[PDB]
RNA sequence: UUAUAGUUUCUUUACUUAUUCAAUGAAGCGGAGCUGGAAUUCAUUUUCCACGUUCUAGCAUUCAAGGUCCCAUUCGGGGCUG
RNA sequence: GAUCCUAAGAGAUGGGGAAGCUCCGUUUCAAAGGCCUGAUUUUAUGCAGGCCACCAUCGAAAGGGAAUCCGGUUAAGAUUCC
C-alpha cells in the first residue's frame, strides 16, 4: 500500500520535496477563491485515516482562514 | 498547436446550450380553471337613483365588478354574458374598497332593455 | 482592371485606423487558465528538488511506442469479455462440475497504486510503468526510488491517460507486467534491458541533480545581454 | 418624430448638422490640403532622388 | 473629551468633495504605442471652467489608432494654448508649449507641467495654476532625470516619464485679495465644507487640545510631535522651527 | 601554507519566481531580421549607427492592388502577402 | 399625475473581511448577453450579413418628460361624464 509511504512523507514538511511543494502549491490555493472546491483529496491517506471514502456523496473543499 | 487568431484582447463566456425543461413530473398536473371567469369579472349591478338616472339618460350600465379585473375583462365579460357591443368602460374604486364600471353600450342597444332583461329597473 | 487603382493603406501612427491583427499574446485570459499557466511556469523557475525533478525525463517515444505495444496485450478483461467466461464457468459448475480448472489462467497488467507498490515489495513485478503527471506528485515521488530499491525495472512512461486507456479506465497512474506469455517473455526482455538503460543505471546519478533554476524567455535574453556586455566586450 | 425631413434639414453637403459657411471653409480646407500633401509627396521624394543620386559622388 | 473636528473630518460624511459641477479627471491620455515610439496630433475643442480649481481644462480632441472613433481627453490648459491649435503627444512631438514629450525626450532648463511621478500615472505634479517643474539635470545612464518642484524641492524621475511643455495658466490668481467673506464662501462652496474656521482656543477643552481657561490661550507648546497620536496633533505638527525669520526664508 | 566547493557564520552587490504597487476595454513586449544612409580599414559574417505621419479648427470606419486554387468559369467566396 | 429617466445618493453581484449578527465596495485582481437582416417555409428551424459591449436595481406626485380643448351637466364628480 502506497498509503503507508504518503503517510511517513507527509510527516517530514522540511525535507527538500515537501518544502519544495509547500512553495508551489501555498501559490495555487493563493491565486484560487478562499472557500473554493478541490477535485480529489491533495492528501488522499490522510483524508481516508479521517473517513474520507472514494464514492460519490463525499466531498473535499479547501478553505483558507486569516491567521493571528 | 497554430493556434487560433483573436483580434479580440479580451476573452469571454463561450456560448453553449441551454436546453429546454423536461421534467419527470408535473409541478401541479391539474391546472387551475379560470380565476376570474365572466360571473366573478360581474358581481352585481348597483341601483343607487343616481346610478338608475345614468342608466335610463346616459345609455351606460353601473356593474359593481371585481379588484383584479382589467378595463378588458368588464369589456369581455358584459359582452359574454349580458349579449352587448360595449362602446366604452369608465371605473373607479369606491371609498367602500369595491370598484364598480359605467359600461356605456354602442348606440344600437338601449341600456333601459338590458337593465329589464337583468331584473333590476 | 481598367477603372480600379491601386492605393496604400499606410498603417503608421496617424494614418489608416490600425486593421484587426493577431492579439493572441495580449488576451486577458480567464483567471483559471492564468493559473494553470503561472503554475507551471512558477514550477519550473523556483529550484526543483532531485526526487521531484526525476520526473521531468519521461521515456523516449519510440521505447514508449514498442512498451505500449507489449502492454496492449494483457489488457485487463473487458465487461462482456468478464460476463461470457463467468457465463462458461458457472455453467461448467453443474455440466461437469469442473470449476477454478475452466477458465484458463489469465495474464492481465497488474494496474491501481495499491495494487503494485505491494507486488513490487514482494519482488513479484518484470515491468513497471511509472506516470509523470499524478495530480498530487507525491502519490509517486517514493516510487522510482523504492521500485530501485527492490530491483524490479521501471520506466517513467508518458501519460496517465495513456496508462488509464490501456487498462480500461481513464487514468490509472501506474502500470505493471507481473507476468507474461512464454512467446511474449523475449519482448519484455530486451524492452527491460534499454528503460534499465535511461532510468534504472542512471538513478544513482539522477538523484544527485536538481532540476528548474530556470529563467523565462525575456530574462535569459537579458543576462546573455548582460554577459556579452562584461566578458565580450 | 412624425414630420417631414424638409422641416429640419436644408438641401446641402451637412445642412440640418453645419452651417453654410462651417461646411463651405472645410471643403476649401479639405480639398486645398490634399493639394499641398500632394506637393508635399513630390518635394519629399525629389529630395530623397537628389539625396541619392549625388550621395554617389563621393565614394569615388 | 470630543472627537475633534480635525478628527472627524477624515470620517467623510459632509466634507467629502462638491463633484457635480466638474467637467471630469484631468489626466494626460495613457501611455501607448503612438506616444512610446511617435506621437499622435490633438485639436484643442474647446477651453472651459472647473469648480474649486483656478486653472482652465483643455478638452483636446484625439483619435482612436485600433478603431474608428475620437476619443476626447481633459487636460489642464498650459498658458498660451488655444482652441483649433494642434497639441502632439509623444517621444518624437517637438518642443512647443502645450506638447506632451517624456522628460528623457526634452533638453535641460525646460520649463514643464503637469508632469507623471511614475511613468504611466498619467499627471501628477505642478497640476496647479501658474506653477511648472524645472527639468534641472539628466542622466541616460539608469535614465532618470532631475526635476525641481514648484515647492523647491529636487527630485529624481524616470525618463519617460511625460509632462506638457509651458506654465499651467491662471497663474497671478492668489497676488488678488479675495475680498469681503462672501468671495471665500463661493471660492470653498464648490471644493470642500473646509471654512469658517473656529479657532480651537474659543471652544472648550471637550471640543479641542487648545480649549477652556478663563483667557484665550493655549497653554502648552503648539507644536506637537510626530509621534502624538491620531487625535493629539492640534497646533504645528513635527515642527522644526517657529516664528518669523530675518532677511531670506 | 591551500588546492576540496562538503553551510551563512557576517557584509558588499546581483537574479525573478513568492510578496508588493500601479495601468490597459491586457495592441504592438522582448530578441532577431530587414531597408538602413552608413560603420570607412577598407561591398561584413567586425561592430557604433533610425525605422511610414507637422504651416492650416477638413477628412480617415465595411480588408484594394498584385499574385494562386477552386465557381466550368455565372456568382463570387477563399490561401499568403499587403 | 403616478408609471419612465437620472440627481445628491441608497444598494444587491463578483469578490474580500468578520466567531457571527453582517461589514466594504458597485466596476471593481469575474469566462458578468443582446441587436438586427433575411433565412428558409423540413404542420418552421438552421444559418449566417454579421455587428456591439468596464456591467444590476432603487432614488423627484416641485428636476427631465408623447399627446385636450371649449360649452353643458350633479344634492355632492368632472382638463375624466355628455
Amino acid at each position: 500500500g502506497a498509503y503507508k509511504y504518503l503517510e511517513e512523507l507527509q510527516r517530514k514538511k522540511q525535507s527538500d520535496v515537501l518544502r519544495f511543494l509547500q512553495r508551489v502549491r501555498v501559490w495555487e490555493y493563493r491565486q484560487k477563491n478562499v472557500i473554493h472546491r478541490a477535485a480529489r483529496p491533495t492528501r488522499p491517506d490522510k483524508a481516508r485515516r479521517l473517513g474520507y471514502k472514494a464514492k460519490q456523496g463525499f466531498v473535499i473543499y479547501r478553505v483558507r482562514v486569516r491567521r493571528g | 498547436k497554430a493556434l487560433k487568431v483573436r483580434t479580440s484582447a479580451t476573452f469571454r463566456l463561450p456560448k453553449t446550450l441551454k436546453l429546454a425543461r423536461a421534467p419527470k413530473y408535473a409541478s401541479k398536473a391539474v391546472p387551475h380553471y379560470n380565476r376570474l371567469d365572466s360571473y366573478k369579472v360581474i358581481e352585481q349591478p348597483i341601483t343607487s337613483e343616481t346610478a338608475m338616472k345614468k342608466v335610463e339618460d346616459g345609455n351606460i350600465l353601473v356593474f359593481q365588478v371585481s379588484m383584479k379585473a382589467n378595463k378588458y375583462q368588464i369589456k369581455k365579460a358584459v359582452k359574454e354574458l349580458y349579449e352587448v357591443d360595449v362602446l366604452k368602460v369608465n371605473t373607479l374604486v369606491r371609498p367602500n374598497g369595491t370598484k364598480k364600471a359605467y359600461v356605456r353600450l354602442t348606440a344600437d342597444y338601449d341600456a333601459l332593455d338590458i337593465a329589464n332583461r337583468i331584473g333590476y329597473i | 482592371n481598367p477603372l480600379t487603382h491601386s492605393t496604400p493603406k499606410n498603417f503608421g501612427i496617424g494614418q489608416a485606423v490600425q486593421p484587426k491583427r493577431n492579439l493572441s499574446r495580449y488576451v486577458k485570459w480567464p483567471e483559471y487558465v492564468r493559473v494553470q499557466r503561472q503554475k507551471k511556469i512558477l514550477s519550473i523557475r523556483l529550484k526543483v528538488p532531485p526526487t521531484i525533478a526525476q520526473f521531468q525525463y519521461t521515456l523516449d517515444r519510440n521505447t514508449a511506442a514498442e512498451t505500449f505495444k507489449l502492454f496492449n496485450k494483457y489488457r485487463p478483461e473487458t465487461a462482456a469479455e468478464k460476463k461470457e467466461r463467468l457465463t462458461k464457468e458457472a455453467a461448467a459448475v453443474a455440466e461437469g462440475k469442473s470449476k477454478q480448472d475452466a477458465s484458463p489462467k489469465p495474464y492481465a497488467v497488474k494496474y491501481g497504486l495499491n495494487h503494485v507498490v505491494a507486488l513490487i515489495e514482494n519482488k513479484k513485478a518484470k515491468l513497471v510503468l511509472i506516470a509523470n503527471d499524478v495530480d498530487p506528485i507525491e502519490l509517486v515521488v517514493f516510487l522510482p526510488a523504492l521500485c530501485k530499491k527492490m530491483g524490479v525495472p521501471y520506466a517513467i512512461v508518458k501519460g496517465k491517460a495513456r496508462l488509464g486507456t490501456l487498462v480500461n479506465q481513464k487514468t490509472s497512474a501506474v502500470a505493471a507486467l507481473t507476468e507474461v506469455r512464454a512467446e511474449d517473455e523475449a519482448a519484455l526482455a530486451k524492452l527491460v534491458s534499454t528503460i534499465d538503460a535511461n532510468f534504472a543505471d542512471k538513478y544513482d546519478e539522477v538523484k544527485k541533480h536538481w532540476g528548474g533554476g530556470i529563467l523565462g524567455n525575456k530574462a535569459q535574453a537579458k543576462m546573455d545581454k548582460r554577459a556579452k556586455n562584461s566578458d565580450s566586450a | 418624430a412624425t414630420v417631414s425631413k424638409t422641416h429640419k434639414t436644408v438641401s446641402r453637403a451637412y445642412g440640418g448638422s453645419r452651417c453654410a459657411n462651417c461646411v463651405k471653409e472645410r471643403i476649401i480646407r479639405a480639398f486645398l490640403i490634399e493639394e499641398q500633401k500632394i506637393v508635399k509627396k513630390v518635394v519629399k521624394e525629389q529630395t530623397e532622388a537628389a539625396k541619392k543620386s549625388e550621395k554617389k559622388a563621393k565614394k569615388k | 473629551g470630543r472627537v475633534i473636528r480635525n478628527q472627524r473630518k477624515g470620517a467623510g460624511s459632509i466634507f467629502t468633495s462638491h463633484t457635480r459641477l466638474r467637467q471630469g479627471a484631468a489626466k494626460l491620455r495613457t501611455l501607448d504605442y503612438a506616444e512610446r515610439h511617435g506621437y499622435i496630433r490633438g485639436i484643442v475643442k474647446q477651453i472651459v471652467h472647473d469648480s474649486g480649481r483656478g486653472a482652465p481644462l483643455a478638452k483636446v480632441v484625439f483619435r482612436d489608432p485600433y478603431k474608428y472613433r475620437l476619443r476626447e481627453e481633459i487636460f489642464i490648459a498650459n498658458e498660451g494654448v488655444h482652441t483649433g491649435q494642434f497639441i502632439y503627444a509623444g517621444k518624437k512631438a517637438s518642443l512647443n508649449v502645450g506638447n506632451v514629450l517624456p522628460l528623457g525626450s526634452v533638453p535641460e532648463g525646460t520649463i514643464v507641467s503637469n508632469v507623471e511621478e511614475k511613468p504611466g500615472d498619467r499627471g501628477a505634479l505642478a497640476r496647479a495654476s501658474g506653477n511648472y517643474v524645472i527639468i534641472i539635470g539628466h542622466n541616460p545612464d539608469e535614465n532618470k532625470t532631475r526635476v525641481r518642484l514648484p515647492s523647491g524641492a529636487k527630485k529624481v524621475i524616470s525618463s519617460d516619464a511625460r509632462g506638457v511643455i509651458g506654465v499651467i495658466a491662471g497663474g497671478g490668481r492668489v497676488d488678488k485679495p479675495l475680498l469681503k467673506a462672501g468671495r471665500a464662501f463661493h471660492k470653498y462652496r464648490l471644493k470642500r465644507n473646509s471654512w469658517p474656521k473656529t479657532r480651537g482656543v474659543a471652544m472648550n477643552p471637550v471640543d479641542h487640545p487648545h480649549g477652556g481657561g478663563n483667557h484665550q490661550h493655549i497653554g502648552k507648546a503648539s507644536t506637537i510631535s510626530r509621534g502624538a497620536v491620531s487625535g493629539q496633533k492640534a497646533g504645528l505638527i513635527a515642527a522644526r522651527r517657529t516664528g518669523l525669520l530675518r532677511g531670506s526664508q
